[PDB]
DNA sequence: CTGTATTTAT
DNA sequence: GATAAATACAGACCTAAGTCCTTGAATGCCGCGT
DNA sequence: ACGCGGCATTCAAGGACT
């Protein structure tokens, strides 16, 4: 069984509503950890990791290790039906067909349940290992999600040229063509627009348009984006949270000649 | 009266699979596929009113036991032809994760099939291949043509073929003693020739003779149900004389209601089936009821054309 | 091949003894090819194609304007197309699992539109795969792990005209970087046409009984039902070359 | 003659938007005590019964009954051409034809003169039945709106439970299954969020989601909806304007 | 070579969305005294005509005068690319390449460019005749824009009365009538709110309901817009900018 | 039907 | 390796017409957030 | 107030008609 009590169902609706719009189907995998979740993108091009640890939970209580297959359309559905203050709580019984959503309120005592039904997803769970970055950047999450849905529009690609020091996004497409260049600073008098920069070795990469875009969508998850490049490797997309993260692990375009 | 009883059709419908009197061999092969396990893809075609959607529904419920109102998904497709159903309804219900009995799966039931509009047909195509483990399609359709040949591929061609008279016989029987009718064998070998295999057709005509007049004698039946048009066409088409012919039309056809339209209507379709004329004979009657059609269509209905159709009938089979 | 099967399913059972049952599956996936040498019939195609899906690689080196020794290799887009159920999709699968590449199929009936098609086939055509890096891409036998096999299936039921995804996937395919590998079950068909010079067609036949025979026979042994080789021709012809429907 | 002012043109508006969408066709009857409105849906399975009052109108005058048919597609299109700054003035001749609306500001001197034919609308059968139905309950028309609209995303249909001091909404679908309870609880400091309940016989029926969401369009008129269950009778959804009201009576499915 | 800084990127963000869905290809003829822009649509109705002075920029600076064809949809596109406290920088080359299009923001830290590649359009005669209009009526745009799009449900036809101090604009409809009467007034405590009705001679004229919908889109520029009419000259539709016009010669029937 | 293509046989 | 059997398979796809239907693209209005 | 965000509604192209 599994009886996970949230303290706001809006943070659940945030999260939800962060990485719907790329992947449709997600394993939620619930360990005495918390919730750890992957799974492959339609296109096969980008993953979304998503773990979430007890300490988010009120309380957090787990039997057996058991497979969680959701729908993202369908959840985000059921969180649209609950208010903001409820607490929200899942339970499972055994051999889970069907997840019993627990909206509820201490103001009122009004109780809305909504049962889910759980879908079969099989798929690999295939292992993530960690490497090094030649490149570790973390930039405010607003500036982020502009600039990219800024150049979206000229071109379907986005290039992510690292100089010395500098950050520069070009865009070239049929209509038109843009570059923003970012200047490296650090502001004490506010932590949050800071920006800070780690560069092992320079790294030039472009990147899919619409991916990047779906992975601004996680903008309301954290103020701070932690971004991470290898030239040859999947460049880590991750999104800080007080108990986990929202990794993104998106592909390159092929750099012909 | 306020309330209303329910039909003879309905009430008496087959709910289990020893019921269904007809088309032995699928009955029992649909049987041993429920006892088993295992249900294969399958299209049923046939005629109306001789249990197609009772197999099917009664095949789905003996498999999935009490678990038909989950694992079971009742979709008229007529109603739900879009492609949107299969990407969204159809798509959610294969996917759905459900625990069921060691042989038994899913089973999707779509009835009149063959209205299903080309775009969802061919969406079906990869939805019915990569979920099969979990999910098993039915189709019931009155024409497999209209179902593409790939989903054709994938599924079991069961076919069916019309009643037989003994086995309506049968059925007609055991609603009579169940419910305690009185009846003649003339009426109850008029009700199985106007029914002409229909087994809906039969227990409908049993249902208003009973009510009607509360004897099932030839009498009533053929007052409550008129003789075959095509059989009245047929005999006034193959007739010796040609006044022969035009006393029955004005007779049968033209003094009792019937439509101009759908007199030479009829008699094409008579004269395209007849198999005792010879078929250069029965093209050129084609062509003259054509002709008579066309007229008919452009707006000159009336008993003088019909009648001058006949004659050139008769003109053609006296040399 | 009977007792190759019975010694195969004996393996599984010590594996799970150590999820769908098997007779829960039917008996076309069941018996389904896990290897080029048990498709019948249309051997040459499968060969054709095989050679094809190899090269490509040194014919993409060669920017492509080199038809080479079989001709496969002017060609960015190979089309397989034939009477339904004789195994294109199979064949396609088999070949890109065995040279390794990374499969990627889509339903062109299910995704038709434009918008749809347009955003993920493009953004699939010139990306890695992130399942193929992450599955264990530290071992150098397989080079292609990275790269793409969109397998195109259902290629018959896009949308037509302009406003249709069918002839913009003509101007689509000859821009790509990574094979393509196109089904579709009638090729003589008007909204197909601007496919014929952008794609390398593939005819699969009709397989004929012969060949059929050891497959079915094979079947028959294992599954405990008596089945007779002079019957096997009617069966294939009343079916009309389609093995999955026998 | 009728002469029927507004003092708030915005009123008619909101009236009529909250039956808009599930009627076209409506009788508006004027007599002496007031502007009675009823009309049926197409499918024929909702009842809309206006009663606005003498009270709405700033100056309203009626010489002699008349019925007024219009379409309210076009109506409706005729009152979005006013700003909410004005007085609305409905105008009929002698013999009903071509009612006259006029938008009027006296602030800034403008005159908006629209007119729209009448038709001849045969049902005018006019009859609703008072019955002692088996529960009354009043709740905000925001959160039984906000309910209707959350469960009706799950299925088709609704099915509305009233058990002792206990109000369900259950809604089983294809995707999931969902169910609200609430009960009836009174609030001294804002008598406004509170719920009350009145049950006699316990009560399980289900209604259509479409017809309801068309129902809860009402909710811009009253910021409390009543509702009034039986066994196998019309549910009675009303929303109480200032003179008068608006009552929708859905009739629930089949078992 | 053109150096154009404006002072705000809204204020030609607006000037574009005055008319979107009215022309798709348009030159911006580029001179030392403002620039000009003239577009026909494909009905022969209307004629689009759009200048704007050296006043209306911040900085304005071009030796060499330039032929600028743009598309207007990847105009706006461009457009959407900036934040609204930001300052628009249009500068080009003598080469009619590309149009170099720079953010510049009061931080600089933050630095956005653009590039719009120029298409070649046969461009059409300067329509500047200023024939006599029998009367002239200015009202705001945004009360304008709401009687347009209310009158043009009922019919796609919009008649407009002006005679005896007195406005009119009627819509006879299949489904009822529409009849808005408007007297001209001024009002001392706020200016914008005012009609200043000049009549020389009555004037009945139709016009279309999809143009007129099409002019009202301009309410965006300017919180009033002057309207003269003519009984045998096309009617001007003026909205006045800080220091330019935009303006709509609509051919009647 | 005639013409082209592919697989088993001589 | 060439030439026979033995056979599966491709040869080709138009313009109007009236009315219903479906599917995707383009369009509109209206609710939420800042 | 002011701008996006889905979602209802309107528009346009293709296919079928025994
Ligand atoms: N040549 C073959 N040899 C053996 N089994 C085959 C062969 N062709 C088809 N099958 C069987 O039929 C199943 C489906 O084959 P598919 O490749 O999907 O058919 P298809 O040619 O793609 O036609 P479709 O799916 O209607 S477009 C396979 O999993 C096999 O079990
Ligand atoms: N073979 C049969 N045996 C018994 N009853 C039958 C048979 N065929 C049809 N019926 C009767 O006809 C009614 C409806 O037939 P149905 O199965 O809907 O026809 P169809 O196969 O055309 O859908 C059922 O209630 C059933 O009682
Ligand atoms: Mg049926
Ligand atoms: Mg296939």
């Amino acid at each position: 069984m599994l009886e996970a009590k949230f303290e706001e169902a809006s943070l659940f609706k945030r999260i939800i509503d962060g990485f719907k719009d790329c992947v449709q189907l997600v394993n939620f995998q619930c360990k005495e950890d918390g919730i750890i979740a992957q799974a492959v993108d339609d296109s096969r091009v980008l993953l979304v990791s998503l773990e979430i640890g007890v300490e988010a939970f009120q309380e957090y209580r787990c039997d057996h290790p058991v497979t969680l297959g959701m729908d993202l359309t369908s959840l985000s559905k059921i969180l649209r039906c609950g208010n903001n203050t409820d607490t929200l709580t899942l339970i499972a019984d055994n051999t889970p067909d069907s997840i019993i959503l627990l909206f509820e309120d201490t103001k009122k005592d009004r109780i809305a349940e909504y049962s889910l039904k759980l879908m079969d997803i099989d798929a690999d769970f295939l292992k993530i290992e960690e490497l090094q970055y030649d490149s570790t950047l973390s930039l405010p999450s607003s500036e982020f999600s502009k600039i990219v849905r800024d150049l979206s529009q000229l071109s379907d690609s986005i290039n992510i040229m690292i100089t010395k020091e500098t950050i520069k996004f070009v865009a070239d497409g049929d209509i038109g063509s843009g570059s923003v260049i970012i200047k490296p600073f650090v502001d004490m008098e506010h932590p949050e627009t800071s920006i800070k920069l780690e560069m092992d070795q320079p790294v030039d990469l472009t990147f899919g348009a619409k991916y990047l875009l779906d992975i601004i969508k996680g903008s309301s998850l954290s103020d701070r984006v932690g971004i991470r490049l290898s030239s040859e490797a999947p460049a880590l997309f991750q999104f800080d949270l007080k108990s986990g993260f929202l990794q993104f692990f998106l592909a390159p375009k092929f750099n012909d000649e | 009266t306020l309330s209303l009883q329910l039909p003879w059709v309905e009430k008496y419908r087959p709910q289990v699979l020893s019921d269904i009197v007809g088309n032995k061999e699928t009955i029992d092969r649909l049987q041993q596929i429920a006892k088993d396990g295992n249900m294969p893809h399958m299209i049923i075609s046939g005629m109306p009113g001789i249990g197609k959607t009772t197999s099917v529904h009664c095949l789905a419920h003996e498999l999935l036991g009490r678990s038909y109102a989950d694992g079971v998904l009742e979709l008229n497709a007529s109603d739900d032809r879009g492609i949107d159903v299969v990407r969204n309804q159809i798509k959610h219900f294969a996917q759905k994760k459900l625990h069921l009995p060691p042989g038994k799966h899913k089973i999707v039931i779509l009835d009149e099939a063959d209205s299903m509009t080309a775009g969802a047909q061919q969406a079906l195509r990869r939805t019915m291949e990569l979920y099969s483990n979990s999910t098993r399609f039915a189709f019931a359709c009155n024409q497999s043509n209209k179902i593409i040949e790939p989903l054709q591929s994938r599924c079991a061609i069961l076919r069916y073929s019309k009643l037989s008279d003994e086995d309506v016989l049968k059925r007609l029987l055991q609603i009579i003693k169940l419910e305690d009718v009185k009846y003649t064998n003339d009426g109850l070998e008029a009700i199985i020739f106007t029914a002409e295999g229909d087994m809906r057709q039969a227990i409908n005509n049993l249902q208003s003779t009973v009510a009607g007049h509360g004897l099932v004698n030839a009498d009533n039946v053929f007052k409550i149900v008129d003789s075959p048009h095509p059989l009245i066409v047929k005999k006034m088409l193959l007739a010796s004389n040609l006044e022969d012919s035009i006393q029955i039309l004005r007779t049968d056809l033209w003094k009792k209601g019937y439509s101009s339209i759908d007199i030479v209507t009829t008699s094409f379709r008579v004269t395209k089936n007849l198999a005792q004329v010879k078929e250069s004979v029965r093209l050129e009657m084609i062509k003259e009821i054509g002709l008579t059609h066309m007229r008919i269509l452009e707006g000159v209905g009336t008993y003088l054309q019909l009648a001058s159709m006949l004659a050139k009938i008769h003109k053609l089979n006296n040399k | 091949e009977a007792e190759l099967l019975v010694k195969k399913e004996e393996e599984r059972s010590k594996k799970l003894a150590a999820v769908v049952r098997e007779e829960d599956k039917l008996w076309t996936v069941k018996y389904a090819p896990t290897n080029l040498q048990q498709v019948c019939g249309n051997k040459g195609s499968v060969m054709k194609l095989k050679n094809w899906l190899a090269n490509w690689e040194n014919s993409k080196k060669n920017s492509f304007k080199h038809a080479g020794k079989d001709g496969s290799g002017v060609f960015r887009a190979a089309m397989l197309y034939g009477p339904p159920g004789i195994g294109k999709t199979t064949a396609a699968h088999l070949v890109a699992q065995e040279l390794g590449y990374d499969i990627l199929e889509q339903n062109a009936s299910d995704v038709r539109s434009k918008t749809l098609l347009n955003a993920g086939v493009k953004n699939a055509l010139d990306n890695m795969s992130v399942v193929g890096y992450f599955k264990h891409n530290e071992e150098a036998q397989n080079l292609n792990g990275k790269h793409f096999v969109i397998i195109m299936d259902e290629v018959d039921g896009m949308s037509g005209g302009d406003r249709g995804g069918v002839g913009q996937l003509a101007q689509f395919c000859r821009k790509t970087s990574t094979p393509l590998i196109l089904i579709c079950n009638e090729r003589n068909l008007p909204k197909m046409r601007p496919f014929d010079r952008v794609c390398l067609d593939i005819q699969f036949r009709r397989p004929d009984a012969n060949s059929i025979k050891s497959r079915l026979m094979t079947i028959a042994i294992r599954e405990k039902f008596k089945l007779d080789p002079n019957v096997i021709d009617r069966l294939i012809q009343t079916t009309r070359g389609d093995i999955r429907q026998v």
